[PDB]
């Protein structure tokens, strides 16, 4: 009934109060070896379960190493959610981060 | 002294947060101390 | 991948209602049928038909034992992945009478 | 991980279970005798099947076989409540501040409410507001006590207003660490006050002492003459130290649980509590033990004899009790000498579940019971969840090597035909499975088993050159069925050189001497092989040092 | 203490709209849309069309079958609209991967075209077979209703010829045929229609 | 006996009213005995048994009263019964399953299982499978898992495949709606035993498939006919071949003697001769694929045309008319890279194409030939500059068809690349390139008993 | 025993092939005549721009279901 | 060394028993199907 | 003493054998 | 590295148990293929190259019929350097119960012995 949506309409307004907007984010805007270490773990693991490649392979069935090819050269179709402590969060892009 | 930290627990009736990496192990959530501490978010690029 | 991914990994059922795990039970169904997980203290049987005028029961909540009883309700449950040894503690706190009500959040 | 989860486990809510255990299980046991003649378990004893799946046999609950049965639970009716043996330091102390006659407690009305009032504010993330509540301080009359009150809780019902209208908490409330510390303070002194007193200050009708032993008996003092005149001057306008029915107990603490409902509801709720699930007695007392699943009690054997369970003998004396406490039962039912073993009856059978539980608590060394199997480095919870062992690892003795790389492992043949690793057969990586499956468990980039689409194995090592050859050219098959459509097939490579694995000294105090290194595996060698530069991080010295190489 | 606990057995079982008889046929009206919200996967080959990845995974293989949860039978569908997890709409919506797996889960609503009897409807189907023991239904050209002989009107008998059907009127009977609904079962993969045939 | 064993049933029949269902495992068990057990039901008591229940129907609905029902689905044999009680029995089954839509999941369970046995044993079977299909229309559904469990191992005897997969492919004949679950389900089962021949070049996976793939071949030939593929359903049974072909034969790698099939069926109408190249080409020219299968459908489509007796002789040049057009469409690009820091893997799609196009005038070039002796656009100055290009692809393709190219361009005056050839003396990821340059997928087959079909539409090393 | 574990063959009930919940949002309303025509008529030219083909008529068995000739 | 039993489903092998590496058993066709962990237990 | 420390690590002692020891008991 | 391990059946019994089980082969099977290593009665050919898994002797009972082994339980191969037949000291006409057999393993300096 609404009794589901009385209950999701609530969700929806604390997972908007949450998002810090884009104009207004303050954290780093660097990938801070973490966000590199998992995003290349990730990508790793789509390219394992057949995910579209946007890259020249060049004979490297090392499915790790993939990942890093499009890593430096930024074709990554992946969102960082940075969770402040109190719930809210900033969506990062991995475009608008920069490598070490 | 396990069972000693358990009755001062269950008559709190405590929500256990399931944060703290030695409770969060025993539920087997990932452990959010470096790569658990955020989490990633794919990106769609067609609707 | 040392402590869950390698140990045991087991996908338990867990009854998202309740919150226990011991209380689950795959269903025998009639051998044209399917069976599927039912939560116990949940449902209450068949017996209790009890009845806007009326409660009759549309047949996707009956489900039967091993036995022969017949329950009603009793659904809900869904496929979390703990540890299996979680599965082994609360047995170990209910004969302490202490129950492990897991707040299963998606829902 | 072909098969993904859904949902999650976010937060555990503890609790007591109620005497509703009936609901979810219909499993009860009365037979104490389980292994009958040839080989059998009784139905209805301790090893049913309906508890499981037991010897080959199917469950009389799941209809499943040995090893596809979760288990079940059981309960075992006790004719009375006994006290739970884990919450006797929480209701011997309720029973100390208890009065039989005016049924409250033996503190004020208003102190009591005092105490209660500060422990609703504790229950959110407010500390200020719980030291104003004692700035409200005005042969009393029964008008400064309906108003003294009505000013207090009035200030209350305006600050969590004022606090919840604010962000200072939310609905379900706020609990850190300093508000945590500011409510055990309280608690603990309020079990300080409660426990000294002289009478019950309602009235002059209050109730004598009592005194325990070793969670056994409850004593109940007799009163002195100071005190006769007392209750019969105020009450109406044999010796000490009796033995106390533990059912009366259940009478005396389920009358104060109805009349101070409400100083209980904050004391043994943290969280606010929503739902008003109203604190009660069987939260103290226990009708039913339950019963685990067979599965978690297994015997054990010594040279070939399979032995006896030390589960069941625990509670098979409980059990052969139920029997001798209701076969007695008929006889003063028949209407002394009866009397002095049924009241033998009770306190052994709280001195039966008393050693089920607590080993500590009852009579060269005993039986571990439940709690005893928890508590130590040995045990349970520190050794089987903080502590797991795993698959897919190995040690040896280590050597070393100058001539590789420093970042690097030499594996011996031994280890790079066993330790397998899942790769997933894609466009790109099938030219090198074809040459593992090809190859098989036995020529060192190889593979062992490979995964179908549906979940099944296919093991490879049965088979000769044509079969796997034949098999090889089946990977980027597809099949036939609706659901596995995306799983691809998982081929079990061997480890090679461009694997990474994991280091490990057994005395591992910093963060350096557990490292990542890459693989390369070294024909005609048996022992792991390592640098020399990586002895400063680990501080092992190559003359009978084992490291364990997880995976 | 028979109150508060009745609160959530009935009014689960009340379930909440029922068939209006309408049309001015006689017949009850079954077919029903209503909007609802999944909870799905999506898997890593289906990560840059997602429209098809939600599709073929879990509303193909619902189309046409019993739903348990929403009590009828799915006709089909035309809204499946991706959730984002981006309170920002737009093209580029993103969901969440999981931490274990490569698969990511997100909301969706949708509006299912339902098929919802319930007892005391009105439906008419073309009779399939009849012999002396039921008259066998297609129900709109897929389902299957059989009236059982002991909710037959027992005036009614049967000539064999393998047969035809003898009612007062004495006629073999074509297919369209008006009945009455009893308990619509649940049970086999195949969707059982029990009705009776009693005025 | 006739007047006494009809109300004797009529004992356990109202055996559910005393709810004691006594009498119930007498006569059921009675009927399951097997044939060989001595003690079985009779022919007579049959016919008795069976037309009580006929017109008594709401009395076996119980938890007690379902097992007589099982025992009249697990009565065996029925398919040999005679006709006064063998058209009883199948008008018992009609009318068990539809007062009750239960027992089509559990009857036809039998149904499937049985098509083990021969054709004309088998007529009756499908006589009824095809009313009930026709009954529930949502009853495809589990069917189709009946059919996936209920294949025969590979190891099993030829008469258990062969009659099968004549028993399956009848199925499909009064429905095509099923139609895609049929030959995903026997292609998918034909390579399980195809491919065990080829690591082997004993005879017992051998004409396990001289078997099955000329009856397919045949029963294909019913549906490959302008009868159909005009009007019928051969669009139907081409369009599910076509995205059957690229979806599972294609990414088996070393698959001999499956892509006969696609051959066979392509080579009936100048409509699929005219689709199917047409087809192979869209694969073999887009961005859209991964390069491994841009190598292997061209190196399929090299050893197509000069291994194909029936073609047009015009079907023969538009290929090459277009395999040369992609080849001076690639002079402008990528023919001065070549010299920047790199490799020459970069070029796979390349040499691998200009490998096939040799192998179309190895064995196909009097066709080429016009009226004077000259040829398509001149190849003695398309040829003759690839020959001497900045690629040398007369290097980078393969050795056996590069000598075969130069031992015919000697004796036919287009090339005199061998000079060339000879040319690589001190200069001369490798081995899984050279794998597909010498997979001719069109090679004669070895198997005794097919090739009498196949005798009249492909061409010899001749 | 076999016929317990070659149901872990049969059933196949993933979370890829059901999803974990589905709530009703709103209460259902019952569409008029036509639209069901409506809906049904451009419902079909779905996935119509692989498997799904045996199903494809099965959704075409929906087709004739209210102007063919039953 | 063979010990006889029961025979194998999978509908391939009616095969028998040989051990594995100290907590299970397999056959020479690999069947292996659930109810075998030799009841591994403690000591004293 | 590092052999069947080898074997498991369990180089602590049973008892504390330490004067921290009294009022934790 | 010399090893010696005791074999002894009287260590399931009473004092006056009646002699149940004993060395040597029996009947009502065929004893599979174990006369590779073994001898007539229940012993090895002394010198014999064993493994795990291969039998070191045959006792036979007569409760259970059935001609049951035991496993030389190591995981470094070995050898047999002496199989005694020890005496009893009861009586002079019960049977031999208790057998000692020497084995002996070779140690070549392998990679990582210490010297």
């Amino acid at each position: 009934p609404e009794d589901f949506q009385q209950h999701e309409q609530i969700r929806r307004k604390t997972l908007k109060e949450k998002a810090i907007p884009k104009d207004q984010r303050a954290t780093t805007p660097y990938m801070t070896k973490y966000e590199r270490a998992r995003i290349l773990g990730t990508r790793a693991l789509q390219i394992s379960m057949n995910a579209p490649v946007f890259v020249d392979l060049e004979g490297e069935t090392d499915p790790l190493r993939i990942a890093m090819k499009e890593l430096a050269e930024k074709k990554i179709p992946l969102v960082i959610r940075r969770y402040l402590p109190d719930g809210s969060f900033e969506d990062w892009s991995v475009e608008e981060l920069i490598v070490d | 002294t396990t069972c000693q930290f358990l009755t001062k627990a269950v008559l709190d009736n405590e929500r256990e947060q399931l944060d703290s990496p030695s409770a969060r192990i025993v539920v087997g959530k990932l452990n959010n101390v470096g790569t658990g501490s955020f989490d990633v978010l794919a990106k769609v690029p067609n609707a | 991948d040392r402590l869950l991914n390698s140990s045991d990994y087991t996908q338990a059922s867990v009854c998202r209602e309740c919150g226990s795990i011991l209380t689950t039970q795959q269903s025998v169904p009639r051998i044209g049928s399917i069976s599927t997980v039912c939560c116990r203290r949940c449902s209450m049987r068949f017996e209790d038909a009890k009845k806007g005028e009326k409660i009759f029961i549309d047949d996707s909540q009956i489900w039967e034992d091993g036995q022969g009883n017949k329950f009603v309700g009793g659904n809900e449950t869904t496929t979390v992945a703990i540890p299996f040894v979680l599965k082994y503690l609360d047995s170990e706190l209910s004969a302490m009478g202490i129950r492990l009500r897991y707040n299963v959040e998606p829902k | 991980i072909s098969k993904p989860v859904g949902s999650e486990i976010t937060s555990v809510d503890f609790g007591i279970l109620t005497a509703k255990i009936r609901n979810l299980s219909a499993k009860q046991i009365t037979n104490p005798t389980v292994l009958d003649n040839l080989g059998h378990p009784v139905s209805g004893g301790l090893y049913d099947l309906a508890l499981g799946a037991f010897l080959r046999n199917l469950c009389s609950t799941c209809g499943l076989d040995e090893k596809f049965c979760p288990g079940h639970q059981g309960h075992i009716e006790l004719p009375v409540p006994c006290y739970n043996p884990l919450f006797f330091n929480q209701l011997y102390i309720y029973l100390r501040a208890s009065c039989l006659f005016c049924h409250h407690f033996r503190l004020k009305s208003v102190e009591v409410h005092r105490y209660a009032c500060k422990l609703r504010l504790l229950q959110y993330g407010l500390i200020d507001e719980s030291y104003k509540l004692d700035e409200i301080t005005l042969d009393i009359s029964s008008t400064l006590l309906n108003e003294l009150k009505s000013k207090r809780s009035e200030y209350v019902d305006m600050a969590i207003a004022k606090a919840l209208s604010d962000g200072r908490t939310t609905e379900r409330g706020s609990f850190t660490a300093t508000v945590n510390d500011e409510r055990k303070k309280l608690v603990h002194e309020f079990h300080k006050k409660l426990l000294s007193r002289g009478k019950c200050d309602n009235c002059g009708m209050f109730s004598p002492k009592f005194r325990k032993d070793g969670f056994t008996k409850i004593f109940e003092t007799a009163l002195n003459e100071k005190q006769i005149t007392n209750n019969r001057v105020k009450g109406f306008i044999k010796t000490g130290s009796t033995y106390i029915l533990s059912t009366e107990v259940k009478n005396i603490l389920d009358t104060v649980f109805r009349k101070e409902q409400c100083v209980l509801q904050y004391v043994f709720h943290s969280r606010p509590n929503l739902s008003r699930k109203l604190v009660k007695a069987d939260s103290f007392f226990m009708d039913v033990l339950v019963v685990p699943p067979t599965r978690f009690r297994l015997p054990s054997k010594l040279g070939e004899e399979v032995h006896e369970n030390s589960q069941n003998q625990l509670l098979s004396k409980v059990l052969t009790t139920s029997l001798l406490i209701r076969d007695l039962n008929d006889d003063l039912s028949k209407l002394r000498v009866i009397f002095s073993r049924l009241m033998n009856a009770f306190v052994t059978i709280q001195n039966d579940v008393n050693a089920f539980i607590d080993s500590t608590k009852a009579q060269k060394v005993p039986i571990p019971g439940v709690k005893q199997a928890l508590e130590k480095k040995e045990g349970l919870f520190r050794k089987h969840m903080m502590g797991k062992r795993v698959n897919y690892a190995a040690r040896s003795v280590i050597s070393p090597d100058p001539n590789i790389e420093t970042n690097e492992i030499g594996v011996p043949p031994v280890f790079a035909v066993k330790l397998t690793y899942p790769e997933p057969v894609t466009a790109y990586n099938i030219a090198e499975l074809r040459q593992a499956v090809i190859n098989g468990p036995d020529k060192w980039p190889g593979a062992t088993q490979i995964q179908n689409e549906d979940g099944s194995l296919v093991s490879l090592i049965g088979m000769s050159v044509e079969q796997r050859k034949a098999l090889a050219n089946q990977l980027l098959t597809p099949s036939s069925n609706v659901s596995t459509h995306t799983l691809n097939k998982k081929v079990y490579r061997h480890i090679k050189n461009r694997d990474v694995v994991l280091m490990n000294r057994q005395p591992t105090l910093h963060k350096a001497s557990m490292m990542g290194h890459k693989v390369r595996v070294l024909p005609n060698e048996k022992t792991l092989r390592l640098h020399y530069a990586n002895t400063g991080a680990y501080n092992a010295d190559f003359d009978g040092d084992e490291m364990n190489m997880h995976f | 203490n028979e109150n508060r606990e009745t609160a959530r057995f009935i009014k689960k079982h009340k379930k909440q709209v029922t068939n209006p008889i309408d049309e001015k046929n006689g017949t009850s009206n079954c077919i029903v849309r209503v909007p609802i919200a999944l909870y799905v996967s999506l898997a890593p080959m289906y990560l840059e069309n997602p429209l098809q990845g939600v599709m073929k995974q879990h509303l193909n293989p619902l189309v046409m079958k019993y739903n348990n949860k929403v009590g009828g039978v799915v006709l089909g569908y035309e809204g499946l609209k991706i959730l984002d997890a981006d309170p920002l709409d737009t093209s580029e919506k993103l969901i969440k991967i999981t931490p274990d797996t490569p698969f990511g889960f997100t909301w969706c609503h949708v509006n299912l075209y339902v098929w919802q009897p319930q007892v005391g409807d009105v439906l008419e189907g073309y009779i399939f077979i009849q012999s002396a023991s039921h008259i066998g239904l297609l129900i709109h050209d897929a389902f299957n209703a059989s009236i059982k002989k002991n909710n037959i009107p027992v005036d009614w008998t049967f000539v064999h010829n393998l047969g035809h059907w003898v009612d007062s009127n004495g006629e073999p009977i074509d297919g369209k045929l008006r009945f009455t609904v009893r308990n619509v079962h649940t049970t086999g993969r195949v969707v059982s229609v029990d009705g009776t045939l009693i005025s | 006996s006739a007047a006494m064993y009809s109300r004797f049933v009529k004992s356990a029949l109202d055996d559910l009213d005393k709810n004691d269902s006594t009498q119930i495992g007498i006569i059921a068990n009675q009927v399951a005995l097997p044939s060989k057990n001595p003690e079985r039901i009779n022919d007579k008591n049959l016919n008795i048994l069976l037309d009580i229940l006929s017109s008594n129907i709401n009395r076996i609905e119980s938890s007690r009263g379902t097992f007589l029902i099982q025992s009249i689905i697990n009565f065996e044999k029925w398919w040999e019964l005679p006709p006064h009680t063998l058209s009883k029995y199948i008008y018992f089954i009609k009318i068990l399953c539809s007062s009750i839509p239960k027992w089509w999941q559990d009857v036809s369970m039998i149904l499937v299982s049985c098509f083990i046995l021969p054709i004309k044993q088998t007529v009756c079977h499908h006589d009824m499978l095809k009313y009930f299909l026709r009954m529930i229309p949502s009853s495809m559904g589990f069917i189709d898992t009946y059919l996936a469990k209920f294949f025969p191992n590979k190891n099993d005897t030829r008469r258990k495949l062969v009659n099968y997969t004549s028993n399956l492919l009848k199925l499909r004949g009064y429905c095509s709606e099923l139609g895609f679950q049929i030959w995903s389900l026997l292609i998918e089962k034909i390579i399980s035993i195809d491919v065990e021949l080829q690591n082997e070049l004993i005879k017992e996976l051998s004409t396990k498939l001289d078997s099955i793939l000329t009856l397919v071949s045949t029963h294909v030939e019913e549906q490959v006919t302008p009868e159909s593929l005009e009007s019928g359903e051969g669009v139907g049974v081409f369009n599910t071949l076509t995205t059957l072909f690229k979806t599972h034969v294609l990414p088996t790698y070393y698959t001999r003697s499956i892509q006969y099939i696609m051959f066979h069926v392509s080579q009936q109408q100048l409509e699929l001769m005219d689709s199917f190249l047409v087809t192979l080409i869209d694969i073999s020219f887009a961005v859209n694929e991964a390069a491994e299968k841009k190598i292997k459908s061209l190196q399929y489509l090299g050893s197509y045309i000069a291994r194909a007796k029936k073609l047009s002789r015009t079907q023969i040049i538009f290929v090459a008319s277009y395999l040369t057009s992609w080849l001076n469409r690639y002079v402008i690009e990528r023919e001065e890279e070549v010299d920047q820091r790199g490799g020459m893997e970069r070029f796979k799609h390349f040499y691998a194409a200009f490998q096939a196009l040799c192998y179309i005038f190895c064995f196909r070039h009097n066709i080429f030939r016009d009226t004077d002796g000259n040829w398509e656009c001149e190849l003695d100055k398309f040829f003759q500059r690839m020959v001497i290009s900045k690629f040398n692809p007369l290097k980078f393709c393969n050795e056996n068809v590069m000598l075969m190219f130069a031992r015919i361009a000697q004796q036919e005056s287009v090339a005199y690349c061998f000079s060339i050839i000879e040319n690589n003396n001190n200069e001369r990821t490798r081995q899984q390139f050279i794998d597909l340059q010498s997979y001719f997928p069109y090679d004669p087959l070895f198997l005794k008993n097919y090739k009498i079909l196949m005798k009249e539409y492909y061409i010899e090393w001749s | 025993m076999m016929k317990g574990s070659r149901r872990t063959g049969n059933n196949t009930a993933t979370t890829l092939n059901t999803p974990v919940v589905i709530h009703a949002t709103q209460l259902p309303q019952h569409v008029s005549t036509d639209e069901v025509l409506q809906f049904l008529e451009s419902f079909i030219d779905e996935k119509e721009n692989t498997n799904l083909s045996s199903s494809i008529s099965q959704l075409k068995r929906i087709q004739r279901d209210f102007k063919g000739l039953p | 060394t063979f010990i006889r039993g029961p025979i194998c489903g999978t509908d391939n092998c009616p095969s028998r028993l040989w051990r594995i590496i100290d907590g299970r058993r397999t056959c020479q066709y690999g069947h292996v199907m659930e109810g075998d962990v030799e009841f591994n237990d403690d000591e004293d | 003493e590092q052999s069947h420390k080898k074997t498991k690590q369990a180089v602590s002692y049973d008892e504390p054998d330490e004067d921290e020891i009294e009022t934790m008991r | 590295m010399y090893k010696t391990e005791k074999v002894d059946l009287a260590l399931n019994r009473n004092r006056g148990d009646p002699i149940t089980q004993h060395f040597g082969f029996g009947n009502d099977e065929w004893p599979k293929e174990w006369l590779e290593k073994l001898d007539e009665d229940g012993l090895p050919y002394i010198g014999t190259y064993v493994e795990e898994g291969d039998p070191i002797c045959a006792y036979f009972d007569d409760t259970l019929n059935k001609t049951k082994i035991k496993t030389y339980h190591s995981s470094e191969p070995a050898y047999i350097e002496e199989v005694n037949l020890i005496g009893d000291e009861s009586n002079k006409f019960q049977e031999l119960q208790t057998v000692s057999i020497k084995y002996r393993i070779r140690r070549t300096p392998q990679i990582g012995d210490k010297f």
